């Protein structure tokens, strides 16, 4: 029927002066563009078909041709930057924005999907979509008393597209676009579908990634408790972006950080820190590191929640990248902690796993660890206990590792490791 | 500020073909 045509046949049909022939030919193009094994996107582009498809977007009298073009353009825009750029150069942005208003939900949804792919290309197209005025009609599609009455695939596409309009960093989206979208995003974050929740968390994660002014506008909407609740979800696709967003927030001010603490976040961390998914452990440990970089009373909350043995555990055994984050969490904690906090850290068993790590071929971890040693010595000094500390480092084999590091081909390692022996060994 | 802000980029699907 319209299955398996050549591109030259599709060209013949689209150039006929017959709307029905054009329709058949567009659907044929769509079915070519819908196969998983190498769809001939470049062949279609090379044939000159994009501008014709874009003009079919405007055929209100022909709803089926509007849909097949939408779908064909969707799949093209789904390709490389060059393929997406061809769609945009065809004038497809305003035309897809106009179709958001279609009375046909399947057509309106296809327009949403296409705009998602265009914004997903990066900063410039995201921003180009926003200048065309996509946001208002996108949001007007979600202006319903209850989200549950929308078709679910449709709601998912809206959510994902809005999330691509929040994404990317150099530059971040316009402040006023972010302000416009946030209220609706807060609503979607309370919706009960897992994909809608996952992609709402992704959007919040994009929006909390950067300067503290951007964190602020999110935290101000009061989403942190709902984030923390999602952080406890059983679905890994929801936990991953909820954790990234929580982690982005605690890179912010002490007050912003305190908000995730007040939300109950640290109660979820015994399991996040022992999560069998190695990426959740990494991210959770990085998160812990920025909380240990907080106030003393924030550090104290890490203590009260029983989290320091979990940090010992991760430093002891974890994929190397997680250990690296753990080393940071310790360096931070020892640099901002009370002496009593640091004594506590040592009582939990930090020394021996910290020393084992000095065998790592990774200049940066070594610096981070020597820094933590020095910080801990500085607390031992204040208590007349450096000798008691030197013995533990000695007994676990830490001196051999510090001694070996003097002749290290790195100016920072040599200085601080000779300095440690000078002062303590 | 001991805060470290620049995580490994991560997201949902960037682009998506229909079927």
């Amino acid at each position: 029927g319209t299955v398996n045509w050549s591109v030259e046949d599709i060209v013949k049909g689209i150039n006929s002066n017959n709307l029905e022939s054009q329709l058949q030919a567009t659907q044929a193009a769509r079915k070519l563009l819908s196969r998983e094994k190498q769809p001939p996107i470049d062949n279609i582009i090379r044939a000159g078909l994009i501008p014709k498809f874009v003009s079919f977007l405007g055929k209100t009298d022909c709803s089926p041709i509007q849909f097949e073009s939408a779908w064909a353009l969707t799949n093209i825009a789904s390709g490389t930057s060059e393929q997406t750029k061809a769609v945009v150069d065809g004038g497809a942005i305003p035309a897809f924005i106009s179709l958001l208003a279609s009375p046909h939900a399947h057509i309106s949804e296809q327009a949403v999907w296409a705009l998602g792919n265009i914004a997903g290309d990066g900063s410039a197209f995201r921003d180009l979509v926003i200048k065309h005025g996509a946001i208002d009609p996108l949001l007007a599609l979600l202006a319903v008393p209850d989200l549950s009455t929308l078709a679910c695939g449709y709601l998912r596409n809206l959510t994902w597209t809005l999330s691509n309009l929040c994404r990317n960093k150099n530059p971040a989206p316009p402040l006023d676009a972010v302000e416009q979208i946030l209220p609706t995003l807060v609503r979607l974050l309370h919706h009960n579908d897992p994909e809608v929740l996952a992609d709402s968390c992704w959007a919040i994660s994009y929006l909390t990634d950067g300067p503290n002014e951007r964190i602020e506008m999110v935290v101000k909407k009061g989403v942190v408790p709902q984030l923390v609740k999602l952080l406890g979800a059983t679905e890994l696709p929801i936990v991953t972006p909820a954790l990234r967003a929580i982690g982005n927030i605690v890179t912010g001010t002490d007050e912003q950080t305190q908000k995730v603490i007040d939300a109950g976040a640290l109660a979820v961390f015994p399991s996040l820190l022992t999560n069998p998914k190695t990426n959740i452990q990494k991210e959770a440990t990085w998160t812990m590191s920025n909380i240990t970089a907080g106030r003393q009373d924030q550090i104290q909350q890490v203590v009260n929640h029983g989290l320091v043995p979990f940090l010992v555990g991760v430093l002891s055994k974890a994929d190397f990248k997680t250990q690296k984050e753990a080393a940071w969490a310790i360096t931070n904690y020892t640099s901002g902690g009370t002496v009593e906090q640091i004594v506590y850290l040592v009582h939990c068993g930090i020394i021996e796993p910290l020393m084992n790590l000095l065998s790592a071929k990774d200049t940066k971890i070594i610096q981070v660890i020597l820094d933590a040693i020095s910080n801990i010595f500085q607390a031992a000094e204040k208590l007349g206990e450096t000798e008691k500390l030197s013995i533990m480092i000695e007994e676990c084999g830490g001196l051999d590792k510090i001694e070996a590091l003097q002749r290290h081909e790195n100016e920072s390692v040599y200085k601080a490791s000779l300095n440690l022996i000078e002062k303590y060994f | 500020s001991a805060k470290r802000k620049e995580p490994e980029p991560k997201g949902s699907t960037k682009k998506k073909a229909k079927t």
